This record gives C-alpha cells, structure tokens and sequence, in this order.
C-alpha cells in the first residue's frame, strides 16, 4: 500500500481449513497472503525467461 | 600496574542488538548495548503508568 | 494510524503470551498424568 | 500527643477508643450489645433483599434471613469501605488532599480578611478559622445564585458525556455554568481558567504546604483536577456547616436511638477541635468521605433517585463493591466504576445544594432511607455513615 | 439460545434453500459453531458462502 | 510408613493446586492487559 | 482411583487446546476486521 512489507504484514494462507476472515479481507491491501512456498533461483530465472 | 578503561570496555564487549522505529514508523535504527557501560552501576527505576 | 499500529502489536504480543501459558499448563497436566499412571 | 477521643455532639464527653475507629466501633457494637433487633434504614433492607438471592455473595454478606430486620457486620463494613474508597484512589498517590485544596481555595478568597489578622504561615490556622470564613462564602454563593441567570443543579460539572474517567486538563466548559468558580474569578481568586468561554491561591498553598510538600507546590490552576476535588470538598464542607448549625443538638430527643444504646458554642466547633486538626496530624491523607460518610451515602442515593446517568436498579456502591471484591474486574475497570461512583456522589451533592431548603430535603431522605429523624441522629449518621435502630414494629 | 443464532445465520446470511438444513448436512452442522462466534461480517455474506463451498469441496476430496 | 502411591497422589495434588493458582493468575493478567489496551488505544 | 483423574486431566488438556486455538482465532479475526 504505502510502505515496504515487514514480515508481520505477510500472512500465510491456510488451505483445506475454514478461513473466512481471510475471505473477508480479499479486497484489502495492507496484509499480503502468500502460499507458504518460495521460488528457487533457477525457477525464478526460468519464469523471467 | 592498573588496567585501562578502554581495555575492559573492549574485552567486555556488547550483548544486544535491537531495531527501534520512530513513533510514526517512518525510520528504523539499531541500538547497541555495552555490558561495561556505567549505565549498569546506577540504581535506576523505571515505570510506564498508563 | 499510530494507535492502530500500537494496538495491533499489543494484541499479537498477548496472543503469544496466552499460547506460552497454555503450553506450560498442558505440560504440567501431562506430567501429572504420567506420574500418576506409570512412574 | 495525638488524642484518641472524639466528640460527635456536645451531649456527652469525648468518647475514647484506641485505633481504627470505624472498625473499632463496628465490632464493639456488634459484640457488646445485641444487634438482632437493631436495624438500619429501609433502603438497606431492600438492598439486603436484592443481594440475598446471590448464593456466592450471601456467604460473604452473611444474609442468613431475608425476613430478618437486622444486618450482619460484613455488609456494613463492605459498604463503609466502598464509600471510604470513593474519594481516595490508591493507583496514583495524591500529592494534595481534597481538604488541603479546599482550604487553599477558601483561604485565597479570604486573604483580605486574613490581612487584618496576623499573617499565618501554616494550614493549622486556616483550619481553626474556617468556620468563621466560610459563612461569608455561603452568603456570597446565595447572592450569586440569586443574581446569575442560567435538575436545576447549579453545582454540576459540564463534562463531556463520552468521558467516564475522573483524571484529565479537562474538557473546556466542564467548569462552565458552575456558580462558585464564577464568584472566584469575579473576586480574582482564579484569574483565568484555560478553556473558559502568582495568584493569591498559589501563595497561600505554598505558605500552608511548603513543609508537607517541600519546595514543589503544584499550581492548582493548571493541575485543575485539584480544583475539582477542592471545590467538591468546599461545597460539602459549607453544606455540612449549615446542617450542623441549623438546629442545636440540645433539642429534645424524639428517636429511641441513643449513644447509650450503642455503647451499652458553635455546633461545628466540636467537629473542628478533633476531626480537623488531630486527624490531619495523624494522617494528612484524610478526605471528606473519612469524616462524613453519611454525606457520601445521601449524595449517591440522591443521584440514583434523580435518574441521572454520567454516561448519558443499578447501585453504584454495589457495582464498586463487586469491583474490589471480585478479581474479574481489572484495574482500569475498577477505576472506571470508582469514577462513576464519584460522578454520582458529586451530582447528588450538587443537586442537594441547589435546593433552596436543603434541611427539608436531607431530613426527608434520612427519614425515608436511613431512619434519620432529628439532628442528633442525622449528625451520628453523618459521622458514622450508618444509623442502627431497634426494630419494635 | 443457539437455535435462534443458527437459524439466523442459515436463513439470512447463507440464504440457503429450505431443502437443505443442519440435519441433512453434517458439514454445515460442523461449520455453524465457527460462524456463530463471528457476529460481524454478516453484511458480507459472500465470504461465508464461499467458505461453505470450499469446506464442502475439501470434504469431497480423496484425502 | 505409608506407601509411595499416597505420596505420588499428594505430590500430584500439590501440582494441581499450583495449576489452580496459575489459572487465576492468567485470568488477572488477561483482564489487566484488556483494560490497558481499552484505555490507551481504543479510547 | 486414578482413572477418573486421568480422564479429567485429558479433558483439561483438550479444553486448554480449545481455549488457545479459540483465542488466537478471535484475535486474528478482529485484527483482520477492524485493525486494517
């Protein structure tokens, strides 16, 4: 939104369980929800290619 | 012979490293704490009544 | 903005403290069960 | 050389007791003499009936029988502790007591009258001179009430409805429409109040408290919560002086309640001799509620009856008692109920002193709520906060 | 009473047809306890509807 | 000359009494923090 | 007997887990609702 995201502002998605507060926040911007995976350097380069 | 304050300051070293933000969370800085500071020897009191 | 940020930090801190206390109590209860069942 | 005796009236000499006079007299009354026939007011009876049904609380209160006209010692001591704790807040230590603030406020007005007399450098002289200085203030207050235009509470503080905490300065306009501060800045006692639509007070306070508070004498005008405390104390003091001097205690007794049943010059002067000077000497933290619990009780009851709500069946004394008695109530929550009870008490006293004849009001309220019949019973209730009475009906 | 809260959150928030109810749908019965404690967001019915859909989906999966 | 079974029972009871005290401590701390936050930030 | 105490303590463990999870979920919910 305005400032760099600190680790506190990054939230982990919870698939396979009830997560209605996240679904409520779908339109918000300040918290970012991530998939708990991280991209390796090689696949990062391939994606850029 | 006696020991200089600089030698014990060096040997004692630090043990803290903490990030502090300003009130409006614009700027972040780090604070170092030295275990040999004269700050330790004082009889200091602290309270944060609401 | 300032007060929201401070309150959010306080709430998260308390949410951590409650977990620590809950785990301590759970460990005490588990140890009591273990001692009472099989010494 | 602190005396252990006090005299409520001139009927009997100064009764002697050792220490902690409220608890001392409570246990002496409940032990040496039979209480099962003794009774407090009918309001106490309906409170007892309402509080009996709760099973956990009745064990502490020892309300064994609802039909019984007597009250156990635990409920009385809890109520007296609640009404004593109303004026003192242990969370923040009070640098200045309400008596000292009120004394400074009245001594600032009387500095011209004090100029003719020898210049005093201690509060120990203003405490003696107060019964003479305060009637002029009462006359001036009546004159301003008749003069200034605009539940007819002339002593009500115009606080913002959202706030429920006594501690702050305050919101501008809270002291507005309150007549006494009008007199004080008309007479120059308070030159200017921030938020209004060295003062003599500062010099007097420094002179009479440099020993107790050291060099650091906070200015009252800025730290204006002291104004609120001292103003409430002064209003209560003048009302109590009027009540005491209204009728002599030598009048024939009409109620069965007497000091014998309990133990098995100016009317205010006897109270001034010991309740003002020696009580200050033993503990400078004494407040109005310590000397006059009955005034606090009647003011709270008046506020409850009037239906006033500070935020806009509920007994604020009961809520406060549940607050300290239960650990579920937090520090700030117990302070919230404390300040709500303070608001109720001050609103009740302001409603009382806004009446043309407070004598009739207090007599009727004591008759209908605490079995108070005459001036002797009223004075004993004011000093003790309760009025035991033998139930024969 | 939990009956009134359950009926409200089933008939107003979820807007479900009468043919489907708590008795007929175990997943809905399990979810009702969680939804009741969240008295806010009731103007945002889409979140609750989507959460019910994904809970049914995770119910049908082969794990 | 009682057996160690009674001793174990008594030690367990002491531990559970400590747990009972700690529960009240937790409740008090939670209430204090709740009112602290309500006073400061929520206003 | 010890079996009743063991069952009660297991119930205590379960209720501790439930309370911790509920409190964390509640604070997270109010954080995402109002604090944003």
């Amino acid at each position: 939104d305005r400032q760099p995201l600190n680790p506190a502002n990054i939230e982990a998605r919870h698939h396979g369980v009830s997560d209605v507060p996240r679904l409520g926040a779908m339109d918000a911007d300040e918290p970012l929800f991530v998939d708990d995976y991280r991209a390796t350097d090689d696949e990062w380069t391939l994606q850029k290619v | 012979d006696e020991v200089a304050r600089t030698d014990e300051w060096k040997g004692a070293g630090v043990s803290r490293l903490r990030e502090v933000w300003d009130v409006q969370h614009r700027v972040r800085l780090r604070v170092l704490w030295y275990v040999n500071s004269f700050w330790r020897s004082r009889e200091l009191s602290y309270d944060d009544h609401e | 903005r300032v007060r929201k940020r401070y309150l959010r930090q306080e709430l998260r801190d308390l949410g951590h403290r409650v977990q620590t206390y809950c785990e301590d109590l759970e460990g005490r209860v588990s140890e009591a069960e273990a001692l009472l069942n099989q010494q | 050389n602190v005396p252990s005796y006090f005299g409520i009236t001139q009927n009997d000499p100064f009764i002697r007791f050792h220490t902690d006079f409220r608890g001392e007299v409570v246990n002496t009354m409940f032990e040496n003499a039979s209480t099962w026939t003794f009774s407090f007011g009918i309001w106490y009876y309906r409170l007892k009936r309402g509080l009996y049904t709760q099973p956990r609380w009745k064990r502490v209160y020892h309300l064994a029988q609802m039909d019984n006209f007597s009250i156990s010692q635990e409920l009385l001591l809890g109520v007296v502790n609640a009404l004593e704790n109303v004026t003192v807040y242990p969370t923040y230590d009070c640098v200045l007591s309400d008596l000292e603030a009120a004394a400074c406020l009245l001594a600032a007005y009387g500095h011209a009258l004090w100029e003719g007399r020898d210049p005093p450098d201690s509060v120990a002289t203003v405490l003696g001179e107060l019964p003479q200085l305060l009637p002029r203030l009462a006359d001036d207050v009546s004159r301003e009430i008749a003069a200034w235009e605009g539940g007819n509470n002339y002593y009500a503080y115009r606080d913002s409805p959202d706030l429920r905490y006594y501690m702050p300065h305050y919101h501008p306009g809270t002291f507005d429409r309150h007549v006494l501060v009008r007199l004080f800045h008309k007479r120059g006692v308070i030159q200017h109040l921030p938020g209004y639509g060295d003062d003599v007070l500062s010099l007097w306070s420094r002179r009479l408290l440099v020993g107790k508070l050291g060099r650091d004498v906070p200015v009252f005008v800025h730290e204006q919560q002291y104004l609120r405390s001292g103003l409430t104390c002064l209003a209560g003091l003048l009302l109590l002086w009027k009540v005491t001097n209204a009728d002599s205690v030598f009048a024939p007794r009409t109620g069965k309640f007497t000091l014998a049943d309990l133990l098995g010059v100016r009317n205010f002067e006897f109270l001034v001799r010991y309740y003002i000077g020696p009580w200050y000497a033993r503990d400078p933290a004494v407040t109005l509620s310590q000397l006059f619990p009955g005034l606090a009780l009647l003011a709270v009851t008046e506020s409850v009856r009037s239906g006033w709500d500070p935020s806009r069946k509920s007994n604020p004394v009961a809520d406060y008692m549940f607050a300290q008695s239960s650990k579920q109530y937090g520090d700030l929550r117990r302070l919230e109920v404390h300040d709500a009870l303070l608001f109720h008490y001050e609103h009740g006293l302001g409603r009382l002193l806004s009446v043309t004849l407070p004598r009739h009001r207090v007599s009727t309220l004591g008759s209908s709520l605490f079995n108070v019949n005459d001036i002797y019973e009223l004075l004993y209730f004011l000093v003790l906060g309760f009025l035991p009475s033998v139930a024969v009906l | 009473k939990r009956d009134e809260k359950h009926r409200h959150v089933v008939n107003v928030v979820l807007e479900l047809p009468t043919e489907i109810s708590e008795a007929t749908h175990p997943v809905l019965a399990t979810m009702l306890s969680k939804y009741t404690r969240m008295s806010s967001l009731f103007n945002d019915k889409c979140a609750f509807k989507l959460d019910l859909l994904r809970m049914v989906a995770v119910s049908r999966t082969r794990r | 000359p009682i057996t160690v079974l009674t001793q174990n029972v008594l030690s367990a009871l002491e531990i559970l009494r400590l747990v009972r005290l700690d529960l009240r401590q937790l409740a008090q701390s939670v209430q204090d923090t709740i009112q602290h936050m309500r006073f400061l930030y929520l206003l």
